[PDB]
């Protein structure tokens, strides 16, 4: 049998780095959407780095520091993003809690309050698994292992694209790009051009043991966010791979 | 790759993008700890003996650290394997466990300073960065945990909640993203035999193997975490490392020396 | 006059580490029966150490290590073990907090939900009393004086027996054991054999500033910490000394 | 002013009363770290170009430690100026942003420490209190992070919602209050112009100049953060300063020699 | 324009440090108001130093020590001054935060319980200004730091006086001292003489973003903190210059 | 007793049963730091008095760790007694007092620091197994605050609600748990009287007693804090201490050499 489920009843958002990047345009609406969802759900909120961890990146690799070095230097500009975050939801009773308190104590601080952010990035840090020069356990991977790990209700990744297409929308090859209502993790995991999430995400779900889809919807249209954590299919639904009992 | 065009992929493509990705590999290669070694000493291997086998070993450490530079991680064991199976039938997950494993590699890596306190090496946290004890001759060596930092972010095995990256894994990645130079591994066995010497009376010792080559005899999770194989072959720094034993008294001091006790496994 | 009650709303349930070794079999019932007291009390649960701490204490022993190391490194297993039952009860609001919280910080965490789990080990590391080899302030001492220090209603220890023998019911001389309904402190202080709490409990209790009495009941019976916690006679009762003003 | 009248007034009278204020001024003046020396390496200036600025500087330090005491403090940068933009734009305070920009400075010190391990220089929290470090000839010298702890309690600025103490100040007032003999800013220009040299072809060039000098040329925020012109004023420690070029090879090391290279600003 | 109020329901309160040195006198009905208080406010209480703090000024100029140093050690004693109240308010759910926490996450404490105490100093540690040996950012001046960077509804500071005079109505010259109802932050940073508050306040009061005035009350009569609180003119009145918008 | 029977006792028994004790009293003995010495610096009898009675220590101390391992501890003094009458007369119990008092041993250690960092002697937690410190001759000596970790889980007394257990206790049991070889009390008297010499004036001189003979001279509390003489009883490394007048320049510096200055207390 499987693992029993820890905190059933959490469902998890993870915000785009790059959706953060925009700037008030974007975080307005979002916090606006977010404010009417704390009465419906109990919401664990987690932020991915952005464009700042692509200038790390760019001086660190200068550096030719490893990748051991360069996963927590990206793993603070997603914190950022959740400190600025939380803070526009604070007059809602929300705040930013550490890794810490979201591994040992989210069951007493989401009965404090409706909901609080975190940090999406793990903490692999200097023990980030070798071979790429870009750390691969990034701000996706984060949250779907925490998610699993929980047995939580489902993960909604907010990005700021619609979904996932079969070549990049806004790339050289835009031109061939063909949206993907819906797909399996193990057929990304076999196709070879980019992607909007994280490749390491596809291989923790070929081992998930709750989490049966995540659904990928865009942050910038109002109304998406609230839609998927309903079940209605408005962005990218993912299949793990996992069965019902 | 030009730095102009990495830099061009590193803003405009998500990283994903298989061109950023061959840009970054081609970038500078810096070694953090060239002049290292990372030892594990094994949790019920050795620590869990007592005075036996743990006074020998501080001894040589000792006497070792006056010509090599060392970090030396602590395994877990027993007490780590009782938590295991109380957690697991409960149902658990393994990054709860995986929690529950780092406090008996940390209970370890405690009781071996409190013996090296007074020769000057001390247990710190942030081996590869601890500057000060590793460039004096007083000191050159410090004592870590072995667990690595996942917790409740272990990605699980494909069955069961044993988190399956644990000491050898915490140990050897330290090694790789520092760029040591040397990675031993401290059991209670020679080395790596054809079949298994505890339960197996007609195996046959293997001095040296690759990890292609241990996959096919079958010898994939044998003397190490089968997790650490595939690591290895992966790994920029460290292609290959070396499991000793910890009982035979000078085998430590004598790897270090480059003799070839043990058994080696190349990762190609 | 005493010093005044901090918390006198307070029950405090200390848990035997050898109750959580014997694995689910009594986990479960005993996190079954927690969950039926969450509305009733405010409560805190402390866990004991269990065999593991035996086996350091074999290991330390044998590496000559002072009392003064023994002591913290047998208190990480009752740690562990407030990890494990926590966690099993982490979809009812409850989480595990760590000594500086319960010390400063109890008030708002039980109004942030009814209960908390900690060690019950104290604070006292390297700074342990010498005299024996063994560390004398064990998980029975630091809950009692945790409980006393508070000033909390009262104090019930949940163990693998019935209560106090005048021998060790599974021990070489069980024949003789005769199970004691009520007991004081000072009488426990001055008999030679084995108990089954701290001969340190007795000392501190001799002292106590509030608690009257704590009562020692069998966890592996559903219901009688339930009794316990409402003042019923389901074990040993040991009275501490203190008297009403 | 007696200890007896200090102490008298100290426990009867408001802190705010200017004759307790008189007395406490005469008291003696203790240096912490009198022959050790803070220098800034900037965060656009020299962090941000990468290999080409970063690596002569680290060889620069690390012979220079063999005849100078240094603490070496961190800026931010380009990663902190996109935080502020990003959260000025949502309306949120300067407490805030403060708290924000002391990330950049954190990884940018990080960075430097990866490098300079191998040396036996660490990064360090309390530099001025790092007493092992600072005492043995295999190290001499520390990194810092540079951005003041003020974090959400930042004064504001006049107008806008920018910190106004960054990390010429985190640095500067470090030197100041631990009695150190020298405060060097490494920059990416010579020094002080009477025009901004970026912006401006007709600029020449400001070898010396004082405070009320600098405040009455319109140069009051030019090379250096406004605000520490006037914690130099107040300072007991440090009343000079010098800026210098760091993408020059050797400036550093002959600024701690005593040469004339850059600019000094003095109190008065 | 000006930046957003973070949390515009929060009422601050500070009380003087050498108010709790009169010791029970005076702590006991401070205690008793604050309890009546809790469920009409959402309130952060900071403490100040008091006397201990000048005794470590006495020991650390003697010792020559440069204001760096002294600030952080005064700033103890205003932290010991705060467990000291959040322990008498712990039955009513109070207790004592660290300044992280309250930088970071007082909208979380806030939703737990009704009220909770910290330390008044700021963390400017040894980064304080140099000129004068006497740290000028002590506890008022923090206070109202936090108070205006969260955009609360008001600061309310409790002495043991009735406000602000025109001389120290405890010094050589009280005979000349006259009392004021009302002044602006601009004309008391003309005055030369003494005052019951920090100089530093009022230079951030210049600078302020939200808070129009802050009230300095007698802590020693019961009631006064309670009409200060609704806006009741009850004290001297500091006008700090904001104007509405 | 043999080890075999210890494990079985450990495994089959309450940690309570004799025959378990006896089995781990005959356990070997280890000592951490068998060759430092822990010293109290007074909280009222020296650093409250200021530049008079500290600046001759700090003096003592640096010339000191040339020949001397030292762990020098912190007194409380004027601020924890007045911590202790504010909560006292509240009713709040000796375990809130005693967080209180650590908060001030916690102040004099800092203002040492600040006064021995340019000597290379750091203020530091754990200093039982501070390494680096302890075996570098630039350095060999660090200092800490003198209150134990017991905080609200202080046993209280049998009468009051002040902590029975203060800086004597916490200096004396970090000396006894890590089998140091001395330890000494720096005091603002000469050592043992008969009568209290402050209050006294035919009081007679002590130079050396057993713990013994001073509850039947009833003087169980008057140097040290009499819940230390039933510690010393129980102690295994540390079975007697010397009490010395800080005041008097070179005593510290004597009693580190051997000379029989102040007052010896044997446990037997
Ligand atoms: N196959 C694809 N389908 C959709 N988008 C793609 C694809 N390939 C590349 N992309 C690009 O990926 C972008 C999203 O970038 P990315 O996922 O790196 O940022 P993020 O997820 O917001 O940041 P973070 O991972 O730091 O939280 C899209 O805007 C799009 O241009
Ligand atoms: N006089 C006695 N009365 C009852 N039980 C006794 C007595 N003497 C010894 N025992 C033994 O003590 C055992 C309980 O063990 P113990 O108290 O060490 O574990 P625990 O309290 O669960 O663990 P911890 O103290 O680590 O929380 C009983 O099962 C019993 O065999
Ligand atoms: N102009 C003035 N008006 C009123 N009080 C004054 C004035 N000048 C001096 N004082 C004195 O200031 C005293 C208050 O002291 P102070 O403000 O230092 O303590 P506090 O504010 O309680 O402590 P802390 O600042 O540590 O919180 C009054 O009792 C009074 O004697
Ligand atoms: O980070 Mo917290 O643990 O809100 O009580
Ligand atoms: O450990 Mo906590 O302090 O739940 O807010
Ligand atoms: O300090 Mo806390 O963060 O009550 O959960
Ligand atoms: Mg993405
Ligand atoms: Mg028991
Ligand atoms: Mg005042």
């Amino acid at each position: 049998k499987r693992p029993i489920r820890l905190l059933p009843w959490l469902q998890v958002v993870k915000i785009g780095g790059r959706v953060m990047d925009r700037g008030a345009d974007a975080i307005l609406p979002l916090v606006e959407e977010l404010r009417k969802l704390l009465p419906e759900h109990r919401l664990l909120i987690l932020t991915g780095a952005g464009v700042r961890a692509r200038h790390v990146f760019s001086v660190g690799l200068d550096l030719g520091l490893p990748v051991g070095s360069l996963a927590p230097l990206a793993a603070s500009e997603a914190g950022q993003n959740g400190h600025i975050l939380a803070a526009m939801l604070a007059s809602e009773g929300v705040s930013y809690v550490e890794h810490p308190t979201v591994a040992d104590q989210l069951a007493i601080h989401l009965s404090a309050t409706r909901a609080v952010v975190g940090s999406a990035f793990p903490p692999y840090h200097h023990h980030e698994f070798p071979g790429s020069r870009i750390p691969p356990h990034r701000a996706d991977t984060g949250a779907f292992l925490l998610a699993d790990a929980f047995g939580a209700a489902g993960l909604t990744i907010v990005e700021n694209v619609d979904g996932i297409y079969t070549a990049d929308p806004n790339g050289p090859d835009r031109g061939q790009a063909r949206f993907l209502p819906e797909t399996s993790a193990t057929d990304l995991a076999k196709s070879e051009g980019p992607l909007p999430v994280d490749r390491a995400l596809l291989d923790v779900m070929a081992t998930a043991r709750h989490i049966e889809r995540v659904q990928v919807v865009n942050g910038l249209v109002p109304g998406r966010l609230t839609a998927a954590l309903r079940g209605e299919h408005v962005g990218t639904l993912i299949r793990t791979g996992v069965r019902p009992a | 790759n030009s730095t102009a065009e990495l830099e061009e992929l590193l803003m405009q493509r998500s990283l994903t993008d298989p061109q950023l990705q061959a840009a970054a590999a081609a970038a500078a290669d810096f070694r953090i700890l060239p002049d290292a070694t990372v030892i594990k000493i094994g949790g019920q291997s050795v620590i869990d003996r007592g005075r036996a086998a743990v006074y020998p070993l501080v001894d040589e450490i000792v006497a070792a650290r006056k010509n090599h530079k060392l970090l030396i991680g602590t395994g877990a064991g027993t007490r780590a394997r009782h938590l295991y199976s109380i957690a697991a039938g409960l149902g658990l997950p393994a990054g709860v466990l995986a929690q529950l494993g780092s406090s008996v590699a940390d209970q370890n890596a405690a009781m071996l300073g409190q013996l090296l306190a007074k020769h000057g090496i001390p247990v710190v946290g942030g081996a590869g960065l601890s500057a000060v004890p590793l460039s004096l001759a007083e000191v050159n060596a410090v004592v870590f945990s072995g667990m690595p930092p996942y917790k409740l972010w272990m990605r699980p095995a494909a069955e069961g909640v044993i988190p399956p990256y644990r000491t050898d894994a915490g140990c050897f990645l330290l090694a790789e993203q520092f760029g040591c130079k040397q990675m031993i591994f401290v059991k209670d066995e020679d080395g790596l035999y054809t079949a298994n010497p505890k339960t197996s009376k007609d195996a046959t010792f293997i001095p040296r193997i690759s990890v292609d080559e241990m996959k096919a005899k079958g010898l994939h999770d044998s003397i190490l975490e089968f997790p650490v194989l595939d690591l290895l072959q992966s790994a920029q720094h460290v292609r290959e490392v070396q499991v000793v034993n910890g009982l035979v008294p000078g085998n430590l001091t004598r790897a270090l020396a480059g003799e070839h006790v043990g058994t080696i496994i190349t990762a190609s």
